[PDB]
């Protein structure tokens, strides 16, 4: 039936929404699957033609009071199941598209659909835009964890050289450690030169 | 998304963590900042300054939990344990908690949190055997534990009175009982016409 | 429940029995042939986001609602005996969420008490199998094995809670 | 006097947008300040402008590496005559 | 026992930053655990930004005098202070944007809505306010191009409350909470009407659920759970604690 690809569209979701959740660490999207939405669209248009063959009947009136009632109502029921199941797929890539942004971009492009790839770079200037002007003085890009730690000791995981600093700089040397205020080495950490 | 999933309807223990520092506590300064009427002052935003500028040596004072964590991090200042943690005061606590099953005890709302941020960063300043507190207040959160099971089996949509229950054990039981109610009250919900 | 939530939508999904009660032609597609007209009486399992509308619009609606499986009185029974035992997971994987959407069709306050029984009772073991952290063990394993999705997820949540209490708790 | 900007260079890339910097590019921009050796307060927008170059074709950490930085300068000093 | 007690007080009857630092905290509790968007308190967090501001100047005003007694104790807990400061502030904020996201249909209608008992502007902050617009302009276009643009005009409708599932959701009034009874803001209890004394003379909000068409007496400096619609007044009024 037409929910049938609908049906395996949303469970293709489900198994995302459940792949980026249970993994800890960010993982890149799966393919858009193009050729599902493609299907689907197809169904959908065949219901259009279908409606509108159902209209062009009913101006024949071929017991359209019943016949035509029934039919044009299921056909729309069907396609708003399909427009349900595209939107919570869509809608599901989106809200990922958008924890990447703020974790690391604020901060797999051919798996993302090329109005997808425009979407995140909108949602990334957006964010660029708010943390820039008013409120500028917190990095709302920053991390979410509490500043528990004034002073952290760090050892640089991967050698980058020198790096500079507001009043300092940092010679990124491998296997040589660092004691240094945690929030200016917290976005080279996030960067994942710094251990610990 | 602006929030991680996991934080959208609690709040990790690092924020408890937060939120509890936020608080103030006895401390005994090793220094001495209050300038003689006979220099670098603090003049923070967010907490009293007024203090600050006045600690002298080994005398009394109430400060904000961060900033006494920052300085017991320096040999610079001492963490005076509160008053409730004593053995005399868990050992009244415990008494009460088997006096009265239903109830829970008169705990601190923030009991649990600061016993371990104490235990971690100040094990040095409490007076009586350290090891002792720690098993008195493992006893307290077991008994606390089999409590909250207890009122658990009595889960119902109407409402629930936890009363004394510690801010740690509530956030811990938050996910599952707010869902388990919203679940109930669905259900019931549909039940009515 | 939210016009985007998956497990709704996934939930709707789900068919159900049900018979019709007109004869409507160029609808046998629904029968997958349809060059057939549609009959009345005609006992056929339909989507549950199109067989309740069905069941709406009609007076004599044009489809009725058969009383499903997972709400037999075998159902019932079995619940009534034992929450826990139950594979909820078995007769279906969105078995709660169903029924809730059932008793929104149709007031039926009986059914919504054994299920607010079956969901208090099994959620008491859920609870303490999420509580009791390893400092797999089969008992949990099957308990998670007959545990719906929703259950599931309620169990992965607060077992991720009571790790981060641990966590933070023992550990620095 | 590279080491004197260093407090803005940091927070114009690594900090307003959290964009790696060596120290010999911070030299680089303290060249091209004396190349616009007039008040460097609005020389920011200038360095902000730098920062949307490199952010648009180079793309890495340590930006301030007085070479990838060298090329970022003299892309945004030929922009900077087209405007 | 002639009661001077008066007496005596009368006798000794002869915007702090701190203050607002509290304030926030608690409203940042509030949006973490609330359901709706809470009123963005505008002039809170204005005087707060402004602190946080000024704040930071000085500090580098510090800086640079050590660049140029010298006790650092009192940087470092200044900047620890910022620190956390500025924290709690952007946990709040991106609290509030996820809350938007989530309900940015129902917020789009409230403000189509000229009989809106509240204006978006009231509810979101000038810079959420644009963040909603623009967000939602942007999500519109990939959303109609992705799909819409096949769809037919009576199902390419985005905010649509007419099929059998209303794509715009709102937050559940009804969601269950815990809660805290802080009981009457000032230590004045006789002064709130709500308020009145009960079982044991211990006072109390009293509070019908009208779904249960029950009652509650939720006794002050005490813990409850309830549905956030039947809160939605006491929290606002600040008699209880949104724990």
């Amino acid at each position: 039936m037409y929910g049938d690809l609908g049906n395996k569209l949303v469970l293709e979701a489900k198994r995302t929404k459940q792949l980026y959740a249970r993994s800890n660490q960010d993982v890149n999207l799966p393919m858009y699957h193009e050729d599902i939405i493609r299907n689907i669209l197809k169904e959908v248009s065949n219901l259009r033609k279908n409606t509108e063959y159902l209209k062009e009947q009913q101006q024949l009136g071929m017991l359209d009071d019943k016949v035509a009632k029934c039919q044009y109502f299921v056909t729309l029921l069907c396609m708003e199941r399909n427009k349900r199941c595209l939107l919570a797929y869509q809608r599901l890539r989106t809200d990922i598209l958008d924890s990447m942004a703020w974790n690391n971009n604020g901060l797999d492009t051919n798996n993302l659909s090329h109005q997808e790839q425009e979407y995140l770079k909108e949602y990334c200037d957006l964010i660029t835009d708010l943390k820039s002007g008013d409120l500028v003085d917190i990095d709302l890009s920053g991390s979410l964890v509490p500043p528990s730690d004034v002073f952290i000791d760090v050892r640089v995981l991967k050698d980058a050289g020198e790096i500079q600093t507001e009043y300092g700089v940092f010679n990124l040397i491998k296997d040589s450690q660092f004691f240094v205020r945690q929030s200016d080495v917290e976005r080279l950490i996030q960067q994942g030169y710094l251990q610990k | 998304m602006s929030l991680p999933a996991h934080l959208q309807q609690t709040f990790s223990p690092e924020e408890i963590q937060f939120i509890v520092e936020n608080e103030p506590i006895k401390i005994f300064p090793r220094i001495t900042t209050r300038q003689k009427i006979r220099h670098t002052r603090w003049q923070l935003i967010t907490t009293d300054d007024k203090a600050l500028n006045n600690m002298v040596a080994m005398r009394s004072t109430e400060v904000v939990l961060w900033i006494a964590l920052l300085l017991k991090q320096q040999s610079k200042c001492s963490i005076v344990a509160p008053q409730w943690l004593t053995t005399k005061e868990l050992d009244r606590k415990i008494q009460y908690e088997k006096t009265h099953p239903d109830r829970f005890s008169e705990l601190p709302w923030n009991w649990l949190v600061l016993a371990r941020i104490l235990f971690n960063k100040a094990k040095d300043d409490f007076h009586d055997p350290i090891h002792e507190l720690r098993g008195k207040i493992q006893d307290l959160r077991e008994i606390r534990q089999i409590k909250v099971l207890k009122g658990l089996k009595y889960l119902n949509e109407s409402h629930l009175q936890l009363d004394n229950l510690s801010l740690l054990e509530i956030n811990e039981l938050r996910p599952f009982i707010t869902e388990i109610m919203d679940k109930l009250r669905e259900i019931h919900t549909a039940s009515l016409t | 429940m939210g016009y985007y939530d998956i497990d709704d939508v996934l939930a709707d999904g789900t068919e159900f029995p049900c018979k019709f009660q007109y004869d409507i032609p160029g609808l046998g597609y629904l029968e997958n042939n349809p060059g057939r007209p549609i009959t009345k009486n005609t006992k056929l399992s339909l989507p549950l986001w199109l067989a309740r509308i069905l069941a709406i619009v009609g007076p004599v609606p044009f489809v009725e609602l058969l009383p499903p499986d997972m709400f037999s009185t075998k159902v019932m029974n079995a619940i009534k005996t034992d929450p826990v035992a139950l594979d909820l997971h078995s007769i279906n994987s969105h078995f709660f969420s169903l029924a809730i959407k059932w008793i929104m069709l149709f007031s039926e306050k009986e059914l919504a008490n054994v299920v607010s029984e079956l969901l208090l009772q099994r959620a008491q073991e859920l609870n303490h199998h999420a509580s009791s952290l390893s400092i797999t063990n089969i008992a949990t394993s099957t308990f998670l094995l007959k545990l719906e999705e929703m259950e599931k997820e309620i169990y992965k949540k607060s077992h991720e809670s009571y790790k981060d209490t641990k966590r933070w708790m023992f550990k620095k | 006097q590279p080491p004197l900007l260093r407090p803005l260079a940091y927070r114009v890339l690594s900090r307003k947008y959290g964009l790696s910097i060596k120290s010999d590019g911070l030299s680089a921009l303290a060249e091209f300040v004396g190349t616009n050796i007039g008040a460097n307060w609005r020389q920011g927008p200038a360095t902000i402008k730098f920062l949307e170059q490199f952010a648009a074709v180079w793309k890495q950490q340590e930006r301030g590496l007085f070479i990838d930085q060298s090329g970022v300068k003299e892309v945004i000093q030929e922009m900077k005559e087209r405007e | 026992d002639i009661n001077i007690d008066d007496i005596l007080a009368e006798l000794d009857k002869e915007v702090s930053p701190q203050q607002d630092f509290s304030d926030l905290m608690k409203s940042w509790k509030n949006e973490r655990c609330s359901p709706e968007l809470l009123p963005y308190p505008h002039q809170l967090m204005k005087r707060l930004l402004n602190r946080i501001s000024m704040q930071s100047q000085l500090i580098e005003n510090i800086s640079m005098g050590f660049l140029d007694n010298e006790s650092k104790l009192p940087l470092l807990c200044m900047e620890t202070e910022l620190e956390r400061l500025k924290f709690v502030i952007r946990s709040y904020i991106r609290c509030r944007l996820s809350k938007i996201d989530k309900f940015s249909l129902y917020l789009r209608q409230l403000n189509e809505d000229e009989n809106s008992l509240i204006s978006l502007t009231d509810l979101l902050s000038k810079d959420e306010i644009k963040y909603h617009d623009t967000h939602s302009l942007i999500w519109l276009k990939l959303v109609n191009d992705s799909i819409l643009k096949y769809m037919p005009e009576e199902l390419q409708a985005i905010n649509d409350t007419e099929g059998s599932v209303n794509m715009i959701d709102e937050p559940d009034w009804n969601k269950f909470v815990f809660i805290h009874v802080n009981g009457p803001p000032d230590g004045k209890w006789n002064e709130d009407p709500l308020l009145q004394e009960n079982e044991f003379g211990k006072p109390c909000y009293t509070v019908t659920i009208p779904d249960l068409k029950e009652e509650v007496e939720l006794t002050i400096g005490s813990i409850y759970v309830m549905r956030y619609e039947v809160i939605r007044d006491l929290l606002r009024d600040d008699k209880v604690a949104l724990i």
